[PDB]
Order: structure tokens, then C-alpha cells, then sequence
């Protein structure tokens, strides 16, 4: 429901399909504040990720600068899953 | 420049689509008949006419009452009603009758037509039927082409008289104008040779159409059973734009 | 393992005509269940009682305490957000594109913006396999992508339940050896509880975990593959096998025939 | 006394469908439009109006050119052709084209909802979409319902204004008579409000009837590739007699 | 073993499209030939222009000695004496009663008194097993007994060709193990030549004995059924076994997912 | 194609199609000219049996006293495995 930044933005609560606009859009104004990309994601609040909480995470990925200016990290066993199945692990730095 | 290059690929496809329903007429009409080839016209006449008796015989008394109804509204102001018979009579005998019995046919045992032989072509029912040696231009084809061609003529008589005789009804009986000079107009004005037995030509070249486009869209469907459906209104529609052209083409002949 | 759905004791009536006189199933969470059967029976109208749309007329359908039928039309609505269908033929919409297949029930429920629309479906037609056909309408999609779109269709939500409906009848070896990874892939992925109606002996029972077979409106035997074969009934002993004794018989009348005068 | 009892059985079934086709009207027309319901309308009125333009505009024509020429071979013996131009735009604008445009509409763009809305429902396409919440009456059939009822009187004013224009060709300018008393000869005995207006009112009735049967027999089809070509027959027989049957109970009050 | 078919290098394109554009085949007398392959290809147009209904372009069709396209019309009706045909969905003619199917094709090439053609029909209806039913039309006939009249119908003059076309295709295991069982007692008692056009391995595996798997146009592979998996080609492999390794492939387009924007 | 009496009558030659009309009927009238049922039927000339020799041979069993009154020896090795496809060797005496 809310993500903070500090120095790591971090996705708490859940993410699906009533509160998945501002939770969107709150992250991307973070990209823009934050230069020479060090945004690395530790998502791992997350109980319920049930890939609409991957349709966000690719978004904040389409709009950073080339096409990598993040990095995922503690996925909560359950997220990863979902990306093997849409063979997006050559696309996504989960290590 | 596409939209023009498949509307001139639409025409193409139409026009031998035209070719192959003319070779297929020359192939039933030019043979001597197979033997049992009457048992099935018989049945055929059936399905075909018996079926279409009871909308043709109530549609028919409903023009009648229309007829009788505006006739009368127009020919009571310039007072000469002694030939409410005659026009009652004439545009039935010689223009509706002969039109809208074939708007009628086109419908209920036109478009029946294409479904019967349609669903034989789906379900491999014709293909079946070659293989054995059947030829199925002569067996299910012909018996239901001259059953067409026999049952409108004699449909068009019993919507004209079913017309005029509901004529009389509203005019006569109801609206109250006489009854022996309503007939004694008649007799003077209409003809036999000239207006009966033209009404009855123009059902003939009305029938040979209706017919012949409701059989060759059901055999030459494409076997899908929403291609089925596609080739009913194909047959509706191509046969009542026949019907109003060949209209204007034999007034003009037969009343010119 | 708890129960989903717990049908419990309904009845069927399309008029003078019995189907499910009295019958009683469980569908387990996260296990896949199926349903066997000779055709003609209700088997596809039980995925439709399961799923709501036709009426029970003597019992309950049982979705975690509530009934089905009890449901208001704005819990009824949030319901069948928990439910997916992959029909009989693939009963994907002709009048309307790819992208608008997999995106109707996205947009009849849920209010998202077009960039996460336009993503989510670029997800779901990705893990069915079919990621660069977006534009094109479902003519000129061969036999073997039909049904793989409306997987991708009945999955986008992210159900607990989607009910397959024989998704392997008359097709190639190829191509049900496709589909028959897709139905063991997506289901250990997103934690699914799947029902496969069908009849088709040696997939079914190398696919499934449980198995119902329903014979004339009622059950003819239940349980795991393995005790299914054990405890076989004279009717199941009969279907799994396709032998020729058994309580369905091979002649359709027993009058000797001499007795016949064909006359 | 099976065949009596066979027929009772079947006008039984055809009293509670009209039933059930009456309890679908209300449920459709009393109800405010969801979201998006008139981007579909606009769409629907492609399908149904713009494609039938065609067979409307050429068939528009060839009635005209009959009524010219009819009309024509009557009134010369009574040597009283300035009233040429009246019959032939009072024969079209109160009785020919809200009826032959009707018998058309049936064909062409009627039993084509028969078509459409019953290959969705043997192919499980309706089914599908109750089960994601949506209502197929809102979604699929009711804009199929308001694109008929607009579509029909914007189509017998096409179909009336080439006839008379079709009329005028014949009339005036092949065989021959004046062309101001063409004219002027149809302001006198023609008026706007009794004759423009009441075959339009006369074409709202023939619309209504003609989409809520061709849209009930597609919705309650029996799911079969042979019983969607059943019940498109089904639906281009009862619109023709439905129209028939209100013609002449609108016209003994309009034109009474 | 002598062919009574060769097929001998044909063509057949019905419109810039080709099917078949090089091909021979053997149909060796007494044994069983199957032909399998993916849908959409023209198996059962190889079954009509092996009959002599559609035409070839560019070869011949060889019935010991003579072609089909060379017979005059008194003996290409005397060739298709010797020919069955058993279709896709059992093309009954509804129009009229199962003893006026059966009794068709004895009516239209031989002429015999009416107590010799309702004994054939009798022997007939009795070796599929459906001697009770001579009177219903073929609707109130179950669709397991809707196949079984119409092979008694193209069995019922002696042919020494009968050709199958999907015997079952989407039915029960019950009505699938009594049609498996007259496709071998009836060849057997008979001395027929078969046919079977199927996509199902584990029975055209273990009924046929000369296999042929035609795929765009030519063979794959031929052979008995235990060559056929010896000198597997890698689209034969992965046809028998349903894998997905090999020249069809999984995924529609290659663009790894970040190529696309979706907008 | 013929088939004579003697005492036994023997079918020969070939039954198909356009020989069973005259082949079936000159049977038919040996049947009433021989009582107290000694037909037996030595049926082994044969060589095609293709089931319409079955036809004709059930039709003589037909009109026959009771219903068995002929009795059938030396089948030609195959028109009895058309027998046991059809089902009828409980009632055809073929010992
Ligand atoms: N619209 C209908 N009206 C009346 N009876 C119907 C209708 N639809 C189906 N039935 C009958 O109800 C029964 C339901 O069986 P149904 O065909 O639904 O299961 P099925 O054979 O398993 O279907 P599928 O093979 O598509 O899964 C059938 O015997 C059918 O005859
Ligand atoms: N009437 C037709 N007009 C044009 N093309 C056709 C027609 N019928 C079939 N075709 C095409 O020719 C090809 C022939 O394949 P066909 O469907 O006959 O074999 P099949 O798929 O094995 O059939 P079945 O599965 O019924 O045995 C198909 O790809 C089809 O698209």
C-alpha cells in the first residue's frame, strides 16, 4: 500500500488492482530525483505479489534511463516464480 | 489505393460466381430423368409448396384489405367508385401478385432451400454420396429445382384470388358500395390473355430465379456452419434484387 | 489440504430428465481435479453450477461458507473475479483483436490506466508463449494458438480456480503435448486448483490427483489414481480399460433372431 | 388423434415464446446505459444501416420505374395525367415504402442478427462472458436493438426519395409529360404532416417489430450449427407477417 | 505382398497454395496403412484423391494398372464398387431411415428383389451389431451408434478398400474400445485393405503396420512401427513423442521483452 | 453360377450380385418338391462367398418347415469366419 526511500525504496503492503495507480506513480517521481542509477530494489515487504505487483515493477524499469537503472533484490519466493514463467530472468538483475 | 483494388477483386469474384451457376443450370435441365427421378418431385413439391400455403394465403388477404382500404379513400373524391373492382383487380392481376409473392417465396422456401442443401454440404452428405457413385447434381439438386419452378406459379393464383376476394370484403361488406356493379367492372376491363395469363409469364421468370440462385448458394457454400448462415442472406437478398429488375423489364414488354 | 468448493446433495432438471440426482464433491486447494465421464451426460454443465450460472435446484454450492446463490450482485461480481473458464471450442470473441481478448477482464472489473493495461496483457500472452501477436483478430490464428489465447484470457486475473473443459479433443501430439505442460507450468506457478473434465484415460491419470467419475447422475468411484484401479467397480473397471464386459453393453437387442421375420 | 394433438402442443410453445421474447424487451429498454454504450451504438449502426444502404437505394429504383410506368398506361385513357406525379408519390409515401422497405430490411440486415447473435451462442462466446460479470443483454444485444429501430426510418426516406425521383425519370422524361405539372400536381394534393410524417410513424412500428424478433430468435436459439439455419427462416417469416398484419390496422387509422 | 494403390508423384494446389507437391505412396493389400500427421494439412484430401473425387494436377492415381482419372464413366462406376468410405462425423443421410442408408448403395449398382436386399441389410446391421434398429431415422440414434450404421453402410457391398477418417475423434473410452475392436475383426473376416487418417499415437502405434507422417507436402518417415522410432527423423520425434525440441517450435517471435514498447 | 440336386444339392461356381436373383429362386423350388427335410446342403464348390452367398442361403432356411430343415457341410474355409462375425453358428447346423 505505501513504499518509502530513504536510500532503498522499499514495496511494503499489498499491491492489487485498487491500489495500483498511486503506488505506480509515487515511484516514479522517485526515479527522477535520484541520478547516476543506484535505485536497487529490496522488495520484500510484499505477502501477496500476484503479477500486477510485476506490471508496476517493469513499468519504474521502462522509463530509467537505457534499460537497467535498478537492480531487484530478497525476492519473497513466490515473485520469482512468476518470472521464470514469463522468462524474464535474462531481463532482470535478481542476483 | 487498396479500398479500390479489393472492391475491383469483389466484382471479379461475383461475376465467376455467375459463370459457374450458368454451367451448373445447363447440367440438370439438359438430361433425360433418372429412374425414380417422379417420386422424389412429389415429395419435393411438399416441402417446397405445401409448407408455403399458409403464409402466402394469410399475407394475401392482408394486401386485400389494404387494397380495398386506399382504393376507396382516393376513388370517393372524384365519386366514381364503379371502378373500385376494376383497380382492386388490376393491381393485383397484373403487378403485386406476381411481385410480392415472389418477396414472400424468397423468404420462407427460398432461403430453406439453401439451408437443406447447405447442411448436406458441411456435414459430407453430398461428398459421401459421389463416392458411391450417386451423382448429387441429379439426385438431391434437380428434383428440388423443378419443384421451384412448378410450386411459385401456382402460389401467385392463390394470392390473387385470396386478394381480390378479401378485396370485396372491405369494400363491399363494410364500406358499403355495390356489390353487382363491383363485379360488372370487372368483367368489362380485365382481360384473360392480356392480364391473367401475363401475370401468370411474369411468375415463371420469377420462379426460374428465386430458385436457381437458392439452390447454387447452397451448393457452392464454403462447408462452416457459420458459412451456412452467411449464404442465406446472400440468397435473399440476390433474389429479391432479381424480382424488382426483371419487374421493370417485363412491364415494359408486356404493358408498353 | 481444505476444500474450495464443496458441492453438497444438489439436483438438475432440464425438464423430465435427471442429471445429478444426488451427488456430493470436494475440490481440494492447489490440487488438481477431475471429472471423467461418458459423454452426454451433465459434465459441462457441472463446471457451470461450479461456476454460477445455471441454478442448483435441490442443494448448495459451497465457496468457503458462502452459497452462490445467496450472494448479492456485488459479491457475486466480486466472486467470479476468483474464477476462470477455458471452454469446450476456445470461445474467444471474433469481433475483436487479441489485445482486446485478454484485456476484457481486466477493463469489466478493475479501472487501470493504459500503460499498465497494455503491460499486463504483454505479460499474460508472454507466459502462454504467444507475445508478439497483439494485433491481429482471431481469424488467420491457427487451431493450435486458439486455445492458447483463451488461457491467457481466462488466467488474467490471477484466479484460484480456472475449470479446463476437455482441452485436448481431437487435437495433434504436438500440440497436446503443449497444452499438457502449460496445465502442470501455470498451475505450480500461482498456486491454481484446477478441474479437468475429459475423457482421455492415459493423460487423466498422469495428470490428475483426485478423480470423479460420474456415469448417470451419481458418482461411480472417487479417489487417488492408484486406489482408483484398486477399488475398481464393475462400471469403472469397465470405462478406464474399454473392455467389452461390464454393465454397457455391446449389442443393442437380445432377441436371438430367427425371431426377426424381415418382412 | 395425435396429429391434433401434435398441433396443439405446437401453438403452446409458440404462445410462451412470444413470453419470454416480451419479458426480454423490458429488461433491455428499462435500464440506464452502462459506460461505453454508445461507442457501440455507432458501430452497430455501421452493420446493420450502412451495409444495407446499398439494396435499398438500387431496389428504391426499380419501383419507381414500375410505378411510372404503370401509372402511366391507366391514366392515358382517361386522358388525366397531371395527376401522374400524385399517385405516384402518394403510392409510395404511405404505403409501398414503409412496407417493401420492411420486406427488405427482414432479409437483409434482419436475418443477419439472427446470424450473428446465434453463432455466438453455439460457440459458447455468450456463455464466456456472463461468467467474467458482464450481461450479455447490455453488452451484445442491446445495441443491436437501438441500431434497428433508428436504422429503418432513416432507410424508407431513402427508399421514398429514389422512388419518386425514379418515378419522375420515367414519367417526364421518356414517355413524355409536362414537367411543371409533374410537380405541381404533387404540392396540391400532398401534404407534409398527414402523408411525410405518417410513414414515418408507420416505419418506428415496422422497426420495433422487425429487430425484437430478429433479436430474440438469436438469442434463443438451440445451440446446433443446424439450428442457427432454422431459426433464421424462423425470423424472415414471422417479420413478414408482422408487418403484413400491422399495415392494415395502421392504415384504417391513419387513412380512415 | 502386392500395392493395390500407388500413388506415383502428384500435385494438388487448390489455389496459389500447395498441398502435396511431391509424394509416393504403397498401399499393400491386407494390411493396415495409417497416415498421420498435423492438422490442417490435406489428410482427408489424400483420402479423396486416392477415391477419384477431387482431381490431381500433376500425377496419377494407379488401381492395378489403371487410373482413376482414365476410366470411362461405366467403369470408374464399377471401380468405386470396390471402394468404402467412412467420414470425419459418420455422413448419415438424415432425410432418410437407417434401413434406406444401409440399403443406398445396394440400390444404386445392383438390382435385386426387395427379400434379398432386407436380408443384406440384416446381415449387415448384425455384423456391426445394431440388428434391432431398421425403422428410426438417424436422429433419437446415439451418437457411439451414429458411426457404428455408417460403417455397416460402406462395408455393406464387400469392398476390398475401406478408408477411415478419424474413427474416433473426441469419444468415450467405452465407444472408443468397441470401434477399435471392428476395425480388426472386421479387416480380419473379410480380407479389406484399411486406411486409418488419425492423430492419436498409442493406438495407430498398435493397429497399423505400414506408417506414413506427411507434414507440408512430402514424408517424414516411413516404415513399420518399429523403424518408425528407430530411424526417427527430428520431426517424427518430436511428432510420436509431443516434445518440445525440434523444428516446431513454442514461442511465436523471438524479441526478448524489452524490444517491444508497448504503446 | 449353377447348382444341381441329385440327391444333395451342391452350390458351384460364384454368387455376386448378378447371379443371385436366378441362383436364390431355382433353389426356392427344390425346397417343396423334397419332404421330411433330408436337404442337406454339401456347399463346398464355392470360391468368392462374399456374405450375399450367406444372403441367399439364409432366405432358403427361411421358407423352410418349423425353421431348420436343411443342414450345411464342408464350408469353403471362410464363409463360416463370415458366420462368427455375424454371429450365427448357434443356428446353422455346420457339423
Ligand atoms: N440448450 C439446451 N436445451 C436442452 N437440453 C440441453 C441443452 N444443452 C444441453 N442439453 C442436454 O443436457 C445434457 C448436458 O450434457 P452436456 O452436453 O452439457 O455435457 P457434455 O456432453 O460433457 O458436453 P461437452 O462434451 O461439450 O463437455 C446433454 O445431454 C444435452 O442433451
Ligand atoms: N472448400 C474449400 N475451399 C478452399 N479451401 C479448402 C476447402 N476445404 C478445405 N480447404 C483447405 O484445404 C486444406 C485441406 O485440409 P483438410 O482440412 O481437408 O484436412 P484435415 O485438416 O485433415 O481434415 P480432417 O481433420 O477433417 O480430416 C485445409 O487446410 C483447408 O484450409
Amino acid at each position: 500500500v505505501v513504499q518509502y526511500l530513504n536510500q532503498e525504496l522499499v514495496v511494503s503492503g499489498k499491491i492489487d488492482f485498487e491500489n495500483a495507480e498511486q503506488q505506480y506513480q509515487a515511484g516514479l517521481a522517485i526515479i527522477k530525483k535520484q541520478t547516476s542509477f543506484p535505485l536497487i530494489v529490496d522488495l520484500k515487504q510484499l505477502e501477496h505479489g500476484n503479477t500486477l505487483a510485476l506490471a508496476v515493477l517493469v513499468q519504474w524499469l521502462r522509463q530509467t534511463p537505457q534499460k537497467s537503472g535498478l537492480h531487484f533484490k530478497n525476492v519473497p519466493e513466490k515473485m520469482l516464480k512468476i518470472i521464470q514463467a514469463c522468462h524474464l530472468q535474462e531481463d532482470l538483475h535478481l542476483v | 489505393m487498396n479500398t479500390i483494388a479489393w472492391l475491383g477483386r469483389l466484382v471479379i469474384e461475383r461475376i465467376r460466381g455467375i459463370g459457374v451457376a450458368a454451367l451448373m443450370l445447363l447440367q440438370i435441365i439438359f438430361s433425360l430423368p433418372s429412374a425414380g427421378g417422379f417420386g422424389r418431385f412429389v415429395y419435393q413439391m411438399h416441402r417446397v409448396g405445401v409448407m408455403s400455403l399458409l403464409i402466402i394465403t394469410v399475407s394475401g388477404l392482408f394486401i386485400g384489405l389494404v387494397l380495398g382500404l386506399q382504393g376507396y379513400s382516393i376513388l370517393v373524391n372524384v365519386g366514381s367508385e364503379s371502378m373500385l373492382g376494376t383497380m382492386v383487380s388490376l393491381t393485383l392481376l397484373r403487378e403485386l401478385a406476381p411481385v410480392v409473392a415472389a418477396l414472400l417465396f424468397a423468404g420462407r422456401a427460398g432461403s430453406a432451400l439453401t439451408a437443406e442443401i447447405g447442411s448436406m454440404k458441411q456435414s459430407e452428405q453430398l461428398a459421401s454420396m459421389e463416392m458411391i457413385g450417386v451423382d448429387p447434381l441429379k439426385q438431391i439438386v434437380s428434383p428440388r429445382l423443378w419443384a421451384g419452378i412448378v410450386s411459385l406459379p401456382m402460389l401467385t393464383v392463390i394470392f390473387a384470388a385470396i386478394g381480390i376476394v378479401g378485396g370485396k370484403l372491405v369494400g363491399v361488406d363494410f364500406l358499403g358500395v355495390d356489390e353487382g356493379s363491383f363485379w360488372s367492372g370487372m368483367q368489362n376491363n380485365v382481360q384473360f390473355g392480356h392480364d391473367v395469363v401475363n401475370g401468370i409469364i411474369k411468375s415463371i421468370v420469377f420462379a426460374l430465379l428465386c430458385t436457381w440462385i437458392a439452390v447454387f448458394q447452397g451448393y457452392a457454400c464454403d462447408p462452416t456452419p457459420e458459412g451456412i448462415a452467411t449464404a442465406m442472406t446472400r440468397t435473399v437478398v440476390y433474389s429479391s434484387l432479381c424480382v424488382l429488375g426483371f419487374d421493370f423489364v417485363l412491364t415494359a414488354v408486356m404493358f408498353g | 489440504t481444505q476444500s474450495l468448493i464443496e458441492v453438497k446433495n444438489l439436483s438438475f432438471n432440464r425438464g423430465e430428465r435427471v442429471i445429478y440426482d444426488n451427488i456430493s464433491l470436494n475440490i481440494r486447494r492447489g490440487q488438481i481435479t477431475a471429472i471423467m465421464g461418458p459423454s452426454g451426460t451433465g459434465k459441462t454443465t457441472l463446471l457451470r453450477l461450479i461456476g454460477g450460472q445455471l441454478v442448483p435446484d435441490q442443494g448448495e454450492v459451497l465457496l468457503d461458507g458462502k452459497d452462490i446463490a445467496q450472494m448479492s450482485r456485488q459479491e457475486l461480481f466480486a466472486a467470479r473475479a476468483r474464477m476462470g473458464m477455458l471452454f469446450q471450442s476456445g470461445a474467444l470473441f471474433t469481433d475483436m483483436s487479441v489485445y482486446e481478448n485478454v484485456a476484457f477482464p481486466i477493463r469489466a472489473h478493475t479501472k487501470l490506466s493504459e500503460n499498465l493495461i497494455a503491460e499486463l496483457v504483454a505479460l499474460k500472452l508472454e507466459s502462454v508463449g504467444l507475445r508478439g501477436t497483439e494485433q491481429l483478430m482471431p481469424t488467420e490464428l491457427s487451431g493450435g494458438m486458439n486455445r492458447r489465447v483463451a488461457l491467457a484470457r481466462a488466467i488474467a486475473l490471477d484466479p484460484d480456480l480456472i475449470m479446463y473443459d476437455e482441452p485436448f479433443a481431437g487435437q495433434d501430439p504436438i500440440v497436446k503435448g503443449v497444452l499438457t505442460r502449460l496445465i502442470r507450468s501455470l498451475r505450480e506457478a500461482l498456486d491454481l486448483t484446477t478441474i479437468i473434465v475429459s475423457h482421455d484415460v492415459p493423460e487423466t491419470l498422469s495428470i490428475a490427483d483426485y478423480i470423479y467419475v460420474v456415469a448417470e447422475g451419481k458418482i461411480q468411484g472417487e479417489g487417488t489414481p492408484e486406489e482408483l484401479q484398486a477399488y475398481a467397480s464393475p462400471f469403472v473397471k469397465q470405462f478406464l480399460t474399454g473392455s467389452a464386459e461390464g454393465p454397457v453393453e455391446y449389442q443393442f437387442s437380445h432377441q436371438a433372431y430367427l425371431d426377426n421375420e424381415v418382412r
